[PDB]
RNA sequence: GAAAGAAUUAAAUUAAUAUAAUGGUAUAACUGUGCGAUAAUUGUAACACAAACGAGUGAAACAAGUACGUAAGUAUGGCA
RNA sequence: AUAUAUUUUAGUAAUAGAUAAAAAUAUGUACAGUAAAAUUGUAAGGAAAACAAUAAUAACUUUCUC
């Protein structure tokens, strides 16, 4: 009985309920369920016939696959391949896989959603190819964010971003949502997920916002704008949220400048791309990386020409769209930047 | 209004039809589904692996086969040739019967023709 | 509408948008038909099939074995013929048709574990032609299908019109119902045991009969229909009962595998073999 | 002579009218377009009081 | 004795900007009846598959690697350009715009919402 | 000169709503010619048939046994 | 009464001729006493019977030979001779008397029903 | 080794498309479907195409509102 | 068992599928799929009802498994 186990296996794959885990395992179907809060519908309600003696059948097999399973995972050496022999072994364990459908995994309690564990991981990853990723995608794809500022992408990290200290609601924001000059007037605060197998100890994260759509009138065409830079960036899959706490001053390469659009210029799309430090062996501890502060340009920015000369790779993205408001002014004001421009309402 | 025949040809209708005759729907609590899921999950499994046992059983005995005519080629030809006909026309024993629930009265008929 | 012009952009991803997971509209319908939460859940695996369980255990092994041919390699159909380049026409042709038929036919692979033949579907085709008078004839055909199956009947309608047969067209006319997995196999060991011994001067399925590729045939007439079961139990309320065609589809590749395959089912066949 | 012309009146008191072709038995129309004086889309009645063929009236209640 | 003299004036329906030619926005790059020619890189096709200027550029009849077996007539917005654009990569893009620069005008367009 | 039955108003089945229908059946044992009994599912309401005339006693299917 | 032996019958209507009737292998004397192993009181209807009584009766048919069964049976001895060289033969296929009448005048009724397979 | 999926190539525009004939069509205009039934809306229309004129044809865009769509969006009647 | 009230049922009717080349609405939008012909067939069935079958699996992923 390796599911019962708690010796060397982590305290997440157990249901942390005791009332659940009770129901779950019963000899005879005479309790009745927790997820049923009040008495007059837990009387109404009758579960299907005979599932118990089943369920203990199917459990046991279960049960038996994943204790062979682990008979392999032990002798494993790389790390990959363990891995998935303890996704294996665990998927089909009928807690994890309650704590996971369940509960949440946005903000994910670590004793519930442990996302140190392999098989939460996976199972969070798959939950995220089915919805969220694809979302993100289209929104890439419509709005045209990939090939105007960096051609692809192979999304890997969940990125969520959220604009806490501007307003005071609490809301992450859909990609490709339309956010107002007072919501999106100081720095957001993201949250990179990631669900490969990465050394967390190791590897480094790079955060760049970039505004493609700002107007410049020599060129008669668009340039990009660097709106917020940030390097060397600690995650751990539980301890990923990336506020003003966790990176310091040194991390910031730009400083969050706010989306200030002019007036008929249109609307300008605000894609943060997530990209990974590339990692270096024979060196211990995580290997920095420095930025000529110089040389790099907020007013035009080349992301393509940035990403090439520090080998990254663009683990995830997330993207907003400003546009003219009438307290993009009073942001500027307070900013301190000039009065802004206003342009002609037919693009002649 | 309507004829008898009319009538009946009404209420066979009524009969395939899902008109006020079907239940509420299978709702389940989440623990339930939980369960449901790992009954569901845990026997195609079990039924995949019973597939591939007969699959590579079946595998096994056309290796064997094989083994067996590739011999059988090597040392007699005649019979090699025998073995290895078209079997078109080949019709299984009407004896051969498909097993039921239940067995008969008679279990085995030891006479014949 | 500016334009009917059809213009699908490209993309500069490789992920696969799954567009119908984006809405929420059909809330429902995202799950799997499998899936115990939606409505249109149906317990599949209920009982042990008996045809098939005899079929995995004595007939599929037999099978093989009569079906192995000594290093038999693959037969290829007849197929789209490329034209020779020997004349500068040739270049953005469309190629030639196949040698004797239009439409291009299957290669024929050797029998082996993998590809065994085995039974794929039963359609139950019930056109009753007195039903271009009375509608309510197709009703009762479509029961009666529903009845011998139980197993949901789709209306047949007239696809066609002609003059000498009294036939319009998009009129209901009978019923038809494709049977797979167990009520199918249901189906065959009822006709087997049942109704085809009932028949009279009943020889048994022609050896003539059949598609080129594993599929076979034949037909109850109205008299036929009355020996089984469901039908039996209320003959009065089956009077005028109705004729019926019965398609077999196997996994054979060649006609005479699955006429085998059939008989190892207790089913007889008579004429001359092709 | 199979098609001729009426005369969708406006529900806002404006005047406004959208003048359309119509079949002779044309299920007294009803269309919701823009009323440029009221600066709103509006519902339009037919005008001039014109006829229907009878038009049964379906049976969504099973009757009879 | 009839006679069949009636015919149809022939309707002008060729090409009518050619290549490197400069459009301008909204003109007719091809009458045609039938989208022989489809919409490409900045370009609109019309009620009659009519294609269009969208932006004042070099209008270039080019084939497509992604749309095989078919023909586009694009306008890229300038001649150092080749219309068959790469892909995988920034788009070309034009503001279009004169900033306000007189303060009334400005404060006319911005005052009012 | 057609004889039908008129529709009403067709019902909306609503996406994703849809229900398979799963008739009701009754578990009906059919002994054969010979004692041999067998259980088939079954729409009329007859828990027990015997037969009289099946392939266990037709002489197609077994030529070597008012 | 019901589908007594599918071609059933009606109620009021006394058993033991009623077989006569309906049924074509069992006529008269056959009828009568068919009634009397099945002990069923004489002069006794249809619509009295007792459901479990008629699959006694049922199976009673089944036992000697009823139905068009033996409709074949003379089609059979009639092809017999007609195979043969058989004036019936001649007679019974061209529609004349098989039994020697009025082929001259009253030979209709031979030329309606007397032919190969006569009882029809 | 097997299943299952995702599909990919070929073939096809001979089917079909409200209707002639041609042109186009599967990237589908064609077909099924949900919703809806609104853009078979309302002011300025540049600019071309065609063109003697009167007329006609495409139509960027600005503005007011409607509809459907997560969204990108699309819609100022219908493949032309 | 059975009687009175009270109600409830039974007005018996098709699509159960995002349906897909039978007939139904031909403008919008959104999602999804591919046709016809021909040949081997098959109760009546036939030249002409309906119905079934009629190209290719490299690679890719998932699951089981030796």
């Amino acid at each position: 009985h390796i599911w019962s186990d708690f010796t060397t296996r982590p305290s997440s794959l157990s249901i942390q309920s005791s009332k659940v885990k009770n129901y779950l395992f019963q000899k005879k179907a005479s309790l009745d369920p927790p997820s049923i809060s009040r008495r007059s519908n837990r009387i109404k309600y009758s579960p299907p016939e005979h599932i118990d003696e089943i369920f203990r059948m199917s459990y046991d097999f279960l049960e038996q696959r994943s204790s062979k399973f682990y008979e392999l995972a032990n002798k494993t050496k790389n790390p990959l391949k363990k891995d998935a022999l303890l996704i294996k072994a665990e998927i089909n364990n009928p807690e994890v896989q309650y704590n996971f459908q369940f509960n949440n995994k946005l903000n994910n309690v670590k004793d519930i959603i442990d996302y140190d564990v392999p098989v939460y991981r996976h199972l969070g990853k798959q939950h995220w190819e089915s919805y969220g990723q694809m979302l993100l995608m289209q929104r890439l794809e419509t709005l045209a964010a990939i090939p105007d500022t960096l051609p692809t992408l192979v999304p890997r990290a969940e990125v969520n971003i959220k604009f806490p200290f501007s307003t005071g609601v609490n809301k992450w924001i859909e990609p490709g949502e339309f956010l107002s000059s007072n919501v999106t007037s100081m720095r957001p605060i993201f949250k990179i997920q990631e669900y490969e197998l990465v050394n967390v100890e190791k590897q480094l994260y790079t955060v760049l916002i970039v505004n493609p759509d700002v107007p410049d009138l020599s060129n008669d065409s668009f340039k990009t704008a660097l709106c917020y830079g940030l390097v060397n960036i600690n995650l751990t899959y539980n301890d990923n949220l990336i506020d003003p706490r966790k990176f310091h001053s040194s991390n910031i390469i730009a400083d969050y400048l706010p989306p200030v659009p002019e007036k008929n210029a249109g609307k300008q799309r605000f894609v943060v791309w997530v990209f990974r430090q590339p990692l270096i062996e024979d060196k211990q501890g995580p290997n920095m990386l420095e930025i000529d502060r110089k040389e790099l340009s907020r007013d035009d920015f080349d992301i393509r020409q940035f990403t090439k000369k520090y080998n990254l790779t663009a683990i995830g993205a997330h993207i907003w769209r400003s546009e003219w408001d009438a307290k993009v002014a009073a942001v500027r004001e307070k900013y301190g930047l000039p009065p802004g421009r206003v342009f002609s309402r037919v693009r002649r | 209004s309507l004829s008898p025949l009319a009538q009946r040809v009404v209420t066979q209708l009524s009969v395939m039809s899902a008109s006020r005759k079907q239940p509420k729907l299978l709702k389940l609590a989440r623990e339930d589904l939980i369960k449901h899921q790992t009954i569901e999950k845990c026997w195609s499994i079990y039924q995949q692996q019973q597939r591939e046992r007969r699959n590579l059983q079946l595998e096994l005995q056309y290796k064997s086969i094989e083994r067996s005519m590739n011999l059988l080629q090597e040392l007699s030809p005649r019979l090699f040739e025998a073995a290895n006909a078209s079997e078109k026309g080949k019709r299984f024993p009407m004896e051969m019967k498909v097993p039921t629930d239940f067995p008969p009265n008679t279990l085995w008929h030891y006479n014949f023709r | 509408p500016k334009s009917a012009c059809s213009l699908v952009k490209p993309v500069h991803h490789l992920v696969k948008i799954d567009k119908s997971k984006l809405s929420p509209r059909f809330p429902e319908l995202k799950y799997d038909k499998s899936d115990i939460r939606s409505p249109g859940f149906k317990p599949k695996d209920t009982h042990a099939d008996r045809l098939n369980d005899h079929y995995l255990n004595t007939l599929q092994s037999d099978l093989l074995l009569i079906n192995y041919s000594h290093n038999a390699a693959v037969v290829k159909g007849l197929k789209q013929r490329a034209w020779s380049g020997d004349s500068p026409y040739h270049l953005n042709r469309p190629p030639k048709n196949p040698r004797g038929s239009k439409a291009q036919l299957p290669d024929i692979h050797p029998i082996k574990w993998s590809n065994i033949p085995g039974l794929e579907s039963v359609v139950i085709n019930c056109f009753v032609r007195e039903a271009r008078e009375n509608q309510l004839l197709a009703i009762t055909a479509a029961l009666q299908l529903q009845q011998i199956t139980g197993c949901k009947p789709h209306p047949i309608f007239s696809k066609n019109d002609v003059p000498t047969w009294k036939l319009r067209k998009g009129h209901q006319m009978g019923a038809k119902v494709e049977l797979k997995g167990k009520e199918m196999s249901q189906f065959l060991s009822t006709l087997t045991e049942i109704v085809l011994p009932r028949i009279r001067e009943y020889k048994g399925i022609s050896n003539q009969s059949g598609n080129r590729f594993g599929g076979i045939s034949f037909g109850l007439t109205a008299e036929d229909i009355k020996f089984f079961p469901e039908i039996d139990a209320n003959q009065d309320s089956w009077p005028k009962t109705f004729g019926m065609h019965i398609n077999i589809n196997t996994s054979a590749q060649l006609d005479y595998q699955a006429r085998t395959l059939l008989s190892g089912f207790q089913f007889p066949f008579f004429g001359e073999e092709k | 002579s199979k098609n001729s012309v009426i005369k969708l009146l406006s529900t806002a008191a404006s005047g406004y009218s959208r003048y359309i072709s119509i079949k002779k038995g044309a299920p007294l129309v009803t269309q919701v377009r823009y009323d440029p004086v009221v600066k709103r889309h509006v519902l339009f009645k037919e005008a001039k009081k014109r006829k229907v063929a009878e038009r049964k009236p379906l049976d969504f209640l099973r009757t009879a | 004795s009839r006679t069949s003299m009636k015919d149809s004036a022939g309707r002008r329906l060729g090409p009518k900007k050619y290549e490197g030619q400069d459009v301008s926005t909204g003109e007719i790059i091809m009458r045609q009846r039938g989208t022989k020619f489809y919409p490409g890189e900045n370009v609109g096709i019309g009620k009659d598959h009519s294609i269009f200027a969208l932006e004042p550029g070099v209008v270039r009849y080019y084939l497509d690697p992604f749309h095989p077996k078919r023909k586009f007539i694009g306008v890229a917005l300038r001649r150092d350009l080749k219309l068959p654009s790469p892909h995988f990569e920034p788009t070309v893009r034009r503001f279009g715009r004169f900033e306000l620069t007189n303060k009334r005008a400005a404060y006319k367009e911005e005052n009012s919402i | 000169t057609r004889i039908t039955l008129p529709r009403r108003p067709a019902k909306k089945i609503q996406l994703g709503k849809s229900r398979p229908a799963i008739y009701h059946q009754f578990n009906v044992k059919m002994e054969l010619s010979d004692g041999s009994v067998v259980i088939r599912r079954s729409q009329y309401p007859k828990g027990e048939i015997r037969l009289i005339q099946d392939q266990r006693n037709n002489p197609l299917w077994n030529p070597s046994r008012g | 009464v019901v589908h007594i032996l599918g071609k059933g019958f009606k109620g009021k209507e006394v058993i033991k001729i009623a077989l006569a009737s309906k049924f074509y292998g069992i006529g008269k004397t056959t009828a009568e006493k068919i009634c009397s192993k099945l002990g069923f009181y004489p002069w006794m209807r249809m619509h009295q019977l007792s459901e479990p009584q008629i699959m006694s009766i049922a199976s009673e048919l089944s036992t000697m030979t009823i139905e068009g069964d033996a409709r074949a049976i003379v089609k059979d001895n009639i092809a017999l001779k007609r195979k043969i060289g058989s004036y019936s033969g001649m007679r019974h296929t061209l529609h004349l008397p098989v039994r020697g009448q009025h082929t001259r005048n009253n030979a209709k009724t031979a030329r309606k029903l007397n032919k190969i397979d006569r009882r029809g």
